[PDB]
Order: C-alpha cells, then structure tokens, then sequence
C-alpha cells in the first residue's frame, strides 16, 4: 500500500496499544515519587528542585490530605515575568523567594494564567486518558492520583511525562518503523511566529517569551536565521538558584557560560524526516523537542513531543478533536 | 493493643529510679541500616528508578537532614504490584 | 545537600528517659497509645513498642472519625545511640465492616498519607 | 561590578519612576516637595524630591521631630538609573535656637534613623 | 513657594507617554560611579579600614543585593574628624 | 635600673598614656562598622558573619533606635551547649538557626549565660575607661556608643577589640620595648586547670569546654601533652554555617580537614620570653592568644589578650602580676 496509508495503518496499532495499557504499565517496578508541602518557601522549592536535580514536583495540601496542583518551570516563569513587566526595580524581583508555593499559585490564578483547578488521572485508567487529559490542558505531565475511600486522602502515585509515555511506546510498538512519511507532508509542528533569541538577547526578555507562548525552551538563532543553540526555561531556574536574581539581567551568550555541560546536545531532524527515526531517537536520548532545520542549520520549525504525541493519539484522517479544552493553562512544563 | 490511654506511665516520671531493673531495646536488625533512596544520582537516567524494596519494610518511616530548614521524611509502599517511595518535603510547624 | 536517609529518627541518651519523650510528645500530638505491663512488677523489652492510634485531622474536621495507627520501636544502635522506628499499620474509619481488626489498613489501597503528615507532627513534638 | 552601589536601582521610563518614587513616599507616610511647571511646560528639577519623614520611635514618645531626606534620579546608561537617597539631618520641631529657620541644620552626625527611613523606602517600593 | 505636599502631582497619572517626555533626568556624575565599601582594601592587619570618602558622598545611601533576603544598606558620616560607613543589615516588610 | 624595677617604670608611663587617649583615638580615620538587627535570623546571622569576614557584630534595635548587644561566637557556644545537654534527639539542634538573634539572647537570659545591660563606653571617654569597663565584664570588644540629642537615637561608633587597643599600645609606647621580666616570674596567663582536647575528642565536646570556661579556644594536645593545633569558637562557626549541625558530631580531627586554607596559625612562645616579644609580635601580626611551650612543645600555659590587658592597667602587681 502507500506511504501514507502505512502510517494511518501504523497509527491505527499504537492507538489500539496506548488504550489497552494503564496509565500504571509506564510505571518501573520500583520508583521514587517527590512531594512538596504547598507551603514551602519558593527558594527552599528551588533548592530542592536543584538538589534533586527535578524540574517538577506534586504539591500536597496536608491539611486537607488532598493533591494541590503540580509545580513546574511554568510557575516561576510567569510569576518572575509578571512582577518583571509591572516593577521599575530590578531587585524588587527577589521577594518571589519568600512567597509559599500556596502564595505563588495565586499570584498565576489571579493573572489568568492557571485554571479553575487540579487535573489527573486514575493510574488504572487507560493510558489514552491521560493522554487526552494532557492533550486538553496543553500540560506535558500529568499526575496519576487514586483517592482512598476509608481516609478520603488522595493516593499521588506519580507523575507521568509526554517524554515518559512516547518512549514507553517506541520500546513496546514495532510500528513505529512504519512511520515513514515525511514531516512536511504532514501539518504536526510550529513553522510560524517561532518565539527566537540571539546571543545578546537579555534573559529577562526570554523569559518574557517563555511566558507569553507558553513555551519551554527558545532557539537561539543570528541573524539570517541559523540555529546556534537553546535557551531552556530550567537553565533560567538554574541561574536563579540560591536567590540570584541578578543573572536574568545576563545576556543569552553570558548565561551560557553558566550553564553545566549537557551531553545528548540539542536535537535536529530535517523537514524530509519521518516519525520512525524521532522514535529511534527518543529511546536512546532525551529528547525534549527536534528543532527543524535545512542544508545549513537554517532554522525552520520546531516539533515538540506533545505535538508529537497530539498528533498520534488523534486518529482516523487526523483530528481535528483535538486538542480543544481551556488550550494555554498552567499545565505543565 | 486495645489499650489507648493517657498519661505517661506513672514510672519514669515519679521518679525514684535507679529503674527496677528497665531492660535495655532490642538490638537493632541488619534489615534496618540501609535504605533504597541511597543510591545516589540513580542509574540509567530514568532516575526515579529503584531498586525492589524489602518487604519487611514497607510503611516504615525514614528520615534525612535537609540544611534547608524542612522535614524530609519517606516511605515506601506498595500499589498494585509496583512500588511507590514517596519522599516529602514539608516545613515544621 | 543530599545525603543519606535512615530509617525512624536518630536519638540519644538513656533509653527509658527516651521512651519517657517519645510518650510525651504522644501526648502533645494528642495520640492515644499502650502502655507497659510487668511480668511481676519486672519488665521485659517489650517496654519499647508501643503503638499509638491518631485522630486523622482531616477526617475528623469532615463528616468522619477515622483513626490512623502507627507502631514506635526503640532500636539501640550502639551504647548511648537509638533509633525511634515509625511503622504505619494502616488506618480505620467507622465500622467500614470489610474489615481487617488489624487496622483495616486502610481499605485495600495503602497510601503513605496521612501517615507521614502525623509522622511530621511527632517529630516536632520530640523535637520542641 | 562591584556588590555595593549608590542608591536604588531602577529601569524603565524615568517619569513611570517617578511616579513610584512618590507613591511609595506617600505610602510610606512622608511628604514631600513637588514639581512646578515653568510657563507651561516641566523641567529637570522635577527629578529632585525633598521629602519629610516623622521619625517614629520619637513619635511613639511624644515627640514632634523630623528626618529630611533628598531624593534625586539620575540615569546612568538608556533605560537604567539611581534613585540616589541622600540625608539632611534631623530636628525635634520644638527647640532651636528658638525657632530661627529649620530643615536638619545643626547635627549631621549619625545614619540612624536615615538608614531605617531608607529601609522604609526600599520596602514600598519593592512592594508598589 | 510652599515647601511640603501629601499628593502625587496628578499629571503623572493616566496619559503619561505623549514624548514631551517631561525632562530627561541628569546623568550620572562620575563621583557616584564608585562607593568606597566596594575597595575591600584588605591589608593584613586592620579589616574596618577604608579609603577616606569623598565629602560631596557622607550621608547618601548605598545598597548591595544579599542574596539572603534581607536589606544590606550603608552611609558614610563624620565622627569628630574620622569616618564612619556603617553597613546595616536588616529584614524587610 | 634593674629588669624588674625598669618594667615597673615602663608600665607607669603605659598607664598614663592610656588615660590621655580616649578610644577614639584608637579608631582608623575612615573605617567599616557592621550593624544587625536583632530580629534576624540565627541562619542569616552566621551566613552573613561568615562572608564579611568578621567574628561579631553590634546588634540595633530599630523600633527604639537603640543598641541591643553585641552578637559573638559565645552566643552560639551558649545555646548549642545548652542544647546539646537537654535534647535525646541529635537532629533538634538545627532549629537554633530559625530562632531570631533577640530569641537567642532570650534563650541565653533564662539558662543566665548572659549579664542583663548593654556594656558600652563614650567614645571621647579615657581609653583607660574602655579597659576598665572591659575588664569589669569579660567583654572581650567594648562598643563605644554616643547618643544624638536631637533624636535620642543611639550612635554606635564602633566596636572596639582587645586585640586593636593591645596594637595601639604596640604602635605608640617606644615604653613596652622596656617590658624584659620574664612570664616565668610574672603570674599572667592561665597555667593549669588547662580545657584540653585532643584529635579524637568529639566537638559537641569542645563545645562544652568553651561554654563552661567561656574561653574561645582549647588547645589540641596529645598524651603526652604536646600542642597539635588549636579549635577555636571560630572554626564552630565554619562548621555550622550553610546550616550542617551533624558536623558537630564529627572529632576534632576530621573537623580540622574543613579548616580553610586562610588560617592565621597558632602563636606560641616560651616561658622565659617577656612582653616586649609579645608587643612586638602584637604590633606586626594578628595575635589571639599565645601557647606556652616548652623545647619540646609541651604545653604548658596559655596567655591571652585579656591576660596582658589586665596585667598592663591594673599595677605592675595588683591583680594576676603579684607576683614573686
Ligand atoms: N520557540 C517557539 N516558538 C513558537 N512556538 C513554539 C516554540 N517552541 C515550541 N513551540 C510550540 O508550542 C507547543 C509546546 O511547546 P514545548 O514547550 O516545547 O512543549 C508546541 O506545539 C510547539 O511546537
Ligand atoms: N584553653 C584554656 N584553658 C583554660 N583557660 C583558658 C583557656 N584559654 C583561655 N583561658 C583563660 O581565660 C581567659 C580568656 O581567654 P580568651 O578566650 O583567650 O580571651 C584568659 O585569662 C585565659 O588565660
């Protein structure tokens, strides 16, 4: 049969695949599972977060025993942008410290920038419903609670990552060596309005962008548009550990020198590539987003794993279902 | 069991020790001593991963200094078939 | 910063002195716990289990009275050095009839929480 | 590049400060000078903010005495500037020599209560 | 010419931007480019010392981020004929 | 006129001339002076002691405007040990750095650690006057303190150190030159009854040593008493900043192997040297205390700055110096 029609069929089986598992087959036999009182400090949170070398946490509320939201890279950067655009004092910037993660989260609710509330899944549900669940909320993690009847606590089992649930399949589907139809044959991906950055680019600024798109990670291009390297949200977390707020008045380029080696690199696939190398990619290294680019590093597009994975779990001629839901949100770096 | 009260017993406090005799605890078991959240940096880059727990010991409390001011207490238990080592970071009070 | 976890809690000193603070702060905690039983008036080790049965907060500032119990163990380590070992035996609502006397465990599920909320008030209570 | 600096750091557009200068005066409790149009139109000078300030832990004892405190932005590249907070002294309002001018005047001694009002300042206005 | 007010001149309020921007501020002098508890002259000996200030700074605040979360701020002021910069560290609120 | 009677002589013009200074004149012409407020944290305080480089700071109080005491190595000693004594639980210490410093001095209050006002001086007062009133307490650092009439607001001035009004004497009396009676005939300085420690000693446990004597160092010494090195109140304060209290648990020994490459050293000298060594060595570097020794390093006494101090104003013989 065609290309195409391979691939819908190729779909059609990791489809069938993700339904049948839980949310619970993605989980190791043995795992560690990290919990924040809401009512830390944010500057213990980031040494924490730091310390343990996470970039996210659950919060737990222990007065009601119940979950209290998730934190991620999302938070701060909103709330360091918000007190960044409306502050005529640099320093001023510094008090984000002493807020709780309680307090900080109220500071994004009454920006509009969080949702009404808490969402999760049962870690014996479907697997797809956790997809569809992060589908909706724009979140790249979800958190898998069960709630005990005999104490009403909620159970957090974990929290199960976009990155997570496609390297799950990569290593339980041989269909993704079907997958061969290429990117640009394909609408998956962002080619337009691409949120970049350059050497002199103050941090501040990104984080700006971070915010406004809602994003993760910024390019870092020079002018006539080539890719030269990548300006994470957790690489800002890193400059501002330990309450040096300073260091988002660095520039891109004087940043970089601060930021630890990182093996792996910064993936890149050409516009003629197709899903079946990206998931041989995935399963060894990890991979947050590929970058796409021409011949000479030219910088045209980016694919993320969440349109990555939108894409997969939306089926038949590809909805279009898909992805609709309250779509900027908190949720969930 | 079957026996909540209050107070402290009437011994220890008032008063005249030298004790009775007061025996000395158990010793403590060799299952005890070591604790799975040890494995520093943690393997393959997953990281979350552990290894299996002694059985013995799930649901026992297990504790760390922070040099941040908070509690960090854990505890593994187990799920369906897996197992979840919870470690919480919580401020006194 | 990150260093080494260890079961219970690290304590020191003379054992019956520690278990007269481990039952103090029981009772600062507001638990409800067992006491010793002489094999004539002598003691056996035993002295140091104790047993303690928790109001769940949570609970009863809801609809419920449900009751959390958690069983203390001294350890000796090394002359002069202990451990508090702190075990979660489950916890029970209002004759929710399946079942276990043991502390129904807290029906099938068998979460860390609240468990280690209570954990956390104990070890202020030891430690003010 | 050099930890200690002059004055309060600030960026931005130099009138939105000002306006924080003296919201955050006001705020504070002070009163201060304000700028005067010179046949229709604002000058320089509007930068430069005498204020007055009740000392309060000579308030709290019944005394009428005041801290004079100057405030001046400068710019020091585009879009970055120095709130420099400079002090004038004090005066108990009701003693010298016996009313014969005022404005701080005789003591220039000590940087308390400046370094306090100073602290007052710098908290309103990370705070607008 | 009546010295003292409590109202924010109302002008700086609403419109604001029309770039009859309302004069520049003056630039930066050269003797505010460099406070004198940054030349952590450091000697052997004696650690309090510092160069004698510049007369036209006693009494202008001077500022340093903590990183601590607490307020770090100084002045220069003449005692008899000698000089003392107290650098004050304070909480907030 | 004969090395006794010549240092009788010296001492008397010492003394005179120290009265006919008063503590400002002590005083660099431009210098730094820390401040802390009381209501800081315990965490912030050492943090903040720990990168200025400094081992004190005055306290304000800045609802009064007022001094509130002087914050040093001994307000940590005080409380640790206390707490080390009445806790069964290790890990309960780390809360001392959530106390604030006016807690802290509270917590030193009830325990009586601590004299109840605020010694200070005038700083246009006689030098003389700032050694008394030193020597009065224990003080070890005198704050001179005037106040302004026009607000009633305390000025601190500075903070003045035994060691600073030793080098001060050192770089203005050609008269200590003639202070040649040996320490063997003098009675200065503490030479038994010594607080010892050697390398496996625990630190809690030297801590209780410096809390008890309220001294600010132990030697370190072997079994058969010759000096190894020194632990001071000082090195405590390294071992618990950044808020690791489970150093304390470690021994004297592996403590030392957190000693930071920017240690002074330890001063020693003989009981046959004499004081116009000592001002000497006093006028060219920083000396805390000196360790008397012996040929063979055997330590045999200690003699520290309040020592000398105290010897210097009060007679040649009135006190400590009496002596043979
Ligand atoms: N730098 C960027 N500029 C514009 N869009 C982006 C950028 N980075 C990511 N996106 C899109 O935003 C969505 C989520 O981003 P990520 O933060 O990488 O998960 C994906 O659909 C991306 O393709
Ligand atoms: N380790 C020690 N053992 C006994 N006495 C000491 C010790 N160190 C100092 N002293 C005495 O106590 C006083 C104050 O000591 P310092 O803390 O060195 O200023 C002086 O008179 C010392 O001689």
């Amino acid at each position: 049969m065609d290309v195409q029609e391979t691939q819908k069929g190729a779909l059609k089986e990791i489809q069938a695949f993700i339904r049948s598992r839980t949310s619970y087959d993605v989980l190791p036999t043995s795992f560690r599972l990290i919990v924040f009182d809401v009512t830390l400090f944010v500057k213990t949170s980031l040494s924490l977060l730091t310390l343990n070398n996470i970039v996210s946490a659950p919060l737990w509320d222990s007065e009601a025993n119940k979950f209290a939201g998730l934190l991620t890279m999302a938070d701060f950067v909103n709330v360091i942008k918000y007190y960044y655009q409306s502050s005529s004092f640099p320093e001023a910037i510094a008090e984000i410290d002493k807020f709780r993660l309680l307090g900080l989260r109220e500071v994004e609710r009454k920006i509009g920038a969080i949702p009404p509330e808490t969402i999760y899944v049962h870690p014996m549900h479907s697997l797809m419903d956790a997809c569809l669940a992060m589908s909706k909320s724009r979140a790249r993690r979800i958190p898998l609670i069960d709630v005990d009847g005999e104490t009403g606590s909620e159970m957090i089992v974990s929290v199960l990552t976009q990155y997570r649930i496609l390297k799950f399949i990569s290593m339980n589907c041989k269909e993704t060596a079907m997958l061969r139809v290429p990117l640009n044959q394909m609408t998956i991906g962002t080619w337009s309005n691409l949120a970049t950055a350059s050497m002199e680019t103050k941090v501040y600024d990104v984080i700006k962008m971070l915010a406004e798109k809602n994003i993760s990670a910024v390019p870092i291009v020079n002018s006539e548009g080539t890719l030269l390297n990548v300006y994470e949200s957790v690489d800002v977390m890193h400059l501002i550990q330990d309450g040096d707020y300073s260091n988002l008045d660095l520039s891109v380029g004087e940043a970089l020198l601060k930021r630890p080696a990182n093996f792996d690199g910064v993936h890149t696939c050409r516009a003629t590539d197709r899903l079946d190398g990206i998931f041989d990619a995935i399963k060894h290294s990890r991979v947050h987003r590929l970058f796409v680019v021409d011949e000479n590093l030219k910088l045209e597009g980016i694919l993320s794993l969440a349109d990555i994975l939108n894409y997969i779990i939306y089926d038949k001629t590809t909805t279009p279902g898909v992805p609709e839901q309250t779509d900027n949100f908190e949720s969930a770096v | 069991s079957e026996q909540y009260s209050t107070e402290i017993p009437a011994f220890l406090t008032s008063n005249t020790l030298q004790e009775l005799k007061l025996p000395k605890p158990p010793s403590l078991p060799p299952h005890l001593e070591k604790c799975i959240l040890n494995s520093n940096t943690a393997y393959k880059e997953d990281q979350s991963v552990l290894p299996n727990p002694n059985h013995v010991l799930l649901n026992h409390l297990a504790a760390a200094n922070t040099q941040l001011g908070v509690l960090a207490l854990s505890a593994t238990t187990r799920y369906h078939r897996k197992y979840v080592t919870t470690a919480m970071f919580k401020n006194f009070d | 910063r990150r260093n080494k976890w260890h079961f219970g809690v690290r304590c020191r000193g003379d054992a019956p002195e520690i278990l007269l603070a481990v039952y103090r702060a029981l009772q600062r905690a507001g638990a409800q716990f067992t006491v010793p039983k002489p094999v004539n008036g002598k003691y056996r080790s035993d002295m140091y289990t104790i047993k303690s049965r928790w109001e769940i907060p949570h609970c009863k500032r809801e609809g419920k009275n449900t009751y959390a119990y958690i069983e203390l163990q001294l350890y000796e380590v090394m002359p002069g050095c202990f451990m508090l070992d702190v075990k979660s035996n489950g916890y029970k609502d209002i004759y929710s009839h399946p079942e276990r006397t043991a502390d129904h465990g807290m029906d099938d599920l068998k979460s860390s929480f609240p468990f280690l909320d209570l954990c956390a008030m104990l070890v202020c209570k030891l430690f003010s």
